[PDB]
């Protein structure tokens, strides 16, 4: 009912808009338009209601307008910080409609490398009989990497599961790769590794029983 | 001393479908119309037989607020002279009407996702009504001879989709009477 | 100026959903005020499911109306969903919000996520990631604690007193099909043995806290 683009992006300082389009026999005169952002992993927020209306408290570089069937919302002098999904929502003659989001993506984000924390078993995970290793990979701005565990210097493929990256508070993103192994492998071997590469080159940290 | 309370009346939580139309009797107060009429927040205010300018230099025995929703379609009947269902029906003003009609778009307030059915008016009645009668029965109307029957209110259903023409207003009416007996409501 | 949805639960198919809204700084007796319930799977779109008046009007989803209900109390300020025969297809995010037909929907709780499996209820199994030598970084220290095989878990730390320097990671699911989560707090070198770290495990769905010392 409600049709928006995947994506958008621009640069910072200027303005970017983001159109919302509405079938002529579900929105009738598509009266009321609202806008809301969502921050990863965050509820809606109100940023535009009415097409045109600013709920105190939201910045006038936010603004809303109509035309026909088309509602968009407009940014000025954009920021990092309002990188979101920015979603409609309207009226049908019977339901309310959003629609899919819009990706904004502010670019000429400064490229940044992985930081990268390995943790041992634990001692009490080492009673259990299990054992499970932790790279934490953090603040890389390109939001992909690549994770590569190894056992001493031999290369490790099994029982490693990685997430997908994330996008953290600061627009740069965080991923995490476990490598799980029996104790008496983890007594074995005199070390372990995590190699994280990111734009070709290689954070690589190790731990020792 | 008291200060007309018009507030209870443009301001009130519900208001009355047109057929069940609502009257509030004003009585014993100081009323500034100019207060009303300068405020902009109307779409409709039309005084008959009387300036609202001179309205706060007069004084009357008693004042009527009536008021209810329609559709915007039907404001133009609020008005002395006129026929159609609200004012056949539902609404009648006399044709020597002395008041203000005034009216205000309520799309935010009146209107519901999946349509606001709350709002009925009157589609079929035997006769048409006097000016300032109130038809609240809701017997069943015989267009023919069988005990060709409709049951006489349809709800206004009002979508926030709608055009304007379809969208609900809410209307007061103020009647101003002028008796040979004490006035009690002034400027 | 508040709404909070009742806690993350799990949903056996075929079975039926009650989440319950308890909401504060509003009636639902004002004229004008809804309050109505909106879903989103993950990676998909916002969905409206069902709505209510202050006037005790109901309004749904046309497609899923016949599987919705909504109530409300205005004496206990909650407002009551249920949702039946669930499918894997309905596991998403669910939210309250408030309505008043000029903005829609202003405010939003934070959601809750319901989950559609016939897979059982696991809680966790907390484990410290103790400061090492090895995690040092100069003034700053990291520590944390692995929270593992579960079935989706919140952290806080030291009760809420920490909360600078914390990172929860979004949890990986295992080829179990459990998931496992990390989160770490940098915290200053010099501080360790001085000050005395727990972290804060809150399942919810198997009602399962955890509060691990990390020495």
């Amino acid at each position: 009912a409600l049709t928006q683009p995947a994506s958008v992006s621009g640069s910072p300082g200027q303005s970017i808009t983001i159109s919302c389009t509405g079938t002529s026999s579900d929105v009738g005169d598509f009266n009321y338009v609202s806008w809301y952002q969502q921050h990863p992993g965050k509820a809606p927020k109100l940023m535009i209601y009415d097409v045109t209306k600013r709920p105190s408290g939201v910045s006038n570089r936010f603004s809303g307008s109509k035309s026909g069937n088309t509602a968009s919302l407009t940014i000025s002098g954009l920021q990092a910080e309002d990188e979101a999904d920015y979603c409609c929502s309207s009226y049908t003659t019977s339901s309310i409609s959003f629609g899919g989001g819009t990706k904004l993506t502010v670019l000429g984000q400064p490229k940044a490398a992985p930081s990268v924390t390995l943790f041992p078993p634990s001692s009490e995970e080492l009673q259990a009989n299990k054992a499970t290793l932790v790279c934490l990979i953090s603040d890389f701005y390109p939001g992909a990497v690549t994770v590569a565990w190894k056992a001493d210097s031999s290369p490790v493929k099994a029982g490693v599961e990685t997430t997908t990256p994330s996008k953290q508070s600061n627009n740069k993103y965080a991923a995490s790769s476990y490598l799980s192994l029996t104790p008496e492998q983890w007594k074995s071997h005199r070390s372990y590794s995590c190699q994280v590469t990111h734009e070709g080159s290689t954070v690589e940290k190790t731990v020792a029983p | 001393t008291n200060l007309c309370p018009f507030g209870e009346v443009f301001n009130a939580t519900r208001f009355a479908s047109v057929y069940a139309w609502n009257r509030k009797r004003i009585s014993n107060c100081v009323a500034d119309y100019s207060v009303l009429y300068n405020s902009a927040s109307f779409s409709t205010f039309k005084c008959y037989g009387v300036s609202p300018t001179k309205l706060n230099d007069l004084c009357f025995t008693n004042v009527y607020a009536d008021s209810f929703v329609i559709r915007g379609d039907e404001v133009r009947q609020i008005a002395p002279g006129q026929t159609g269902n609200i004012a056949d029906y539902n609404y009648k003003l006399p044709d020597d009407f002395t008041g203000c009609v005034i009216a205000w778009n309520s799309n935010n307030l009146d209107s519901k996702v999946g349509g606001n059915y709350n709002y009925l008016y009157r589609l079929f009645r035997k006769s048409n009504l006097k000016p300032f009668e109130r038809d609240i029965s809701t017997e069943i109307y015989q267009a023919g001879s069988t005990p060709n029957c409709y049951f006489p209110l349809q709800s206004y259903g009002f979508q926030p989709t709608y055009g304007v023409g379809y969208q609900p207003y809410r209307v007061v009416v103020l009647s101003f009477e002028l008796l040979h007996a004490p006035a009690t409501v002034c400027g | 100026i508040t709404l909070k949805e009742s806690g993350p639960t799990l949903v056996k198919p075929t079975q039926t959903l009650t989440l319950t809204c308890t909401f504060s700084g509003f009636s639902l007796s004002t004229s004008g005020v809804g309050v109505g319930w909106i879903r989103q799977p993950p990676g998909k779109a916002l969905e409206w499911l069902a709505l209510i008046y202050w006037d005790d009007d109901k309004r749904y989803s046309p497609s899923l109306k016949s599987r919705l209900t909504i109530t409300k109390d205005t004496s206990k300020n909650q407002v009551v969903l249920t949702m039946t025969n669930m499918d894997p297809v309905d596991t998403a995010t669910y939210y309250c919000a408030r309505h008043r037909i000029g903005y829609i929907f202003d405010y939003w709780g934070q959601g809750t996520l319901v989950t559609v499996s016939s897979a059982s209820t696991k809680g966790p199994s907390v484990f410290p990631l103790a400061p090492s030598s090895k995690s040092t970084s100069g003034g700053t220290a990291a520590l944390g604690c692995l929270v593992k095989d579960y079935f989706e878990v919140t952290v806080s730390w030291n009760s809420g007193a920490l909360t600078s320097g914390v990172h929860t990671f979004p949890a990986v699911l295992q080829s179990s099909g459990l998931y496992s989560l990390s989160s770490v707090v940098t915290v200053p070198s010099s501080s360790l043995g001085t000050q005395t770290y727990i972290c804060n495990v809150n399942h919810k769905p198997s009602n399962t806290k955890v509060d691990k010392k990390v020495e």
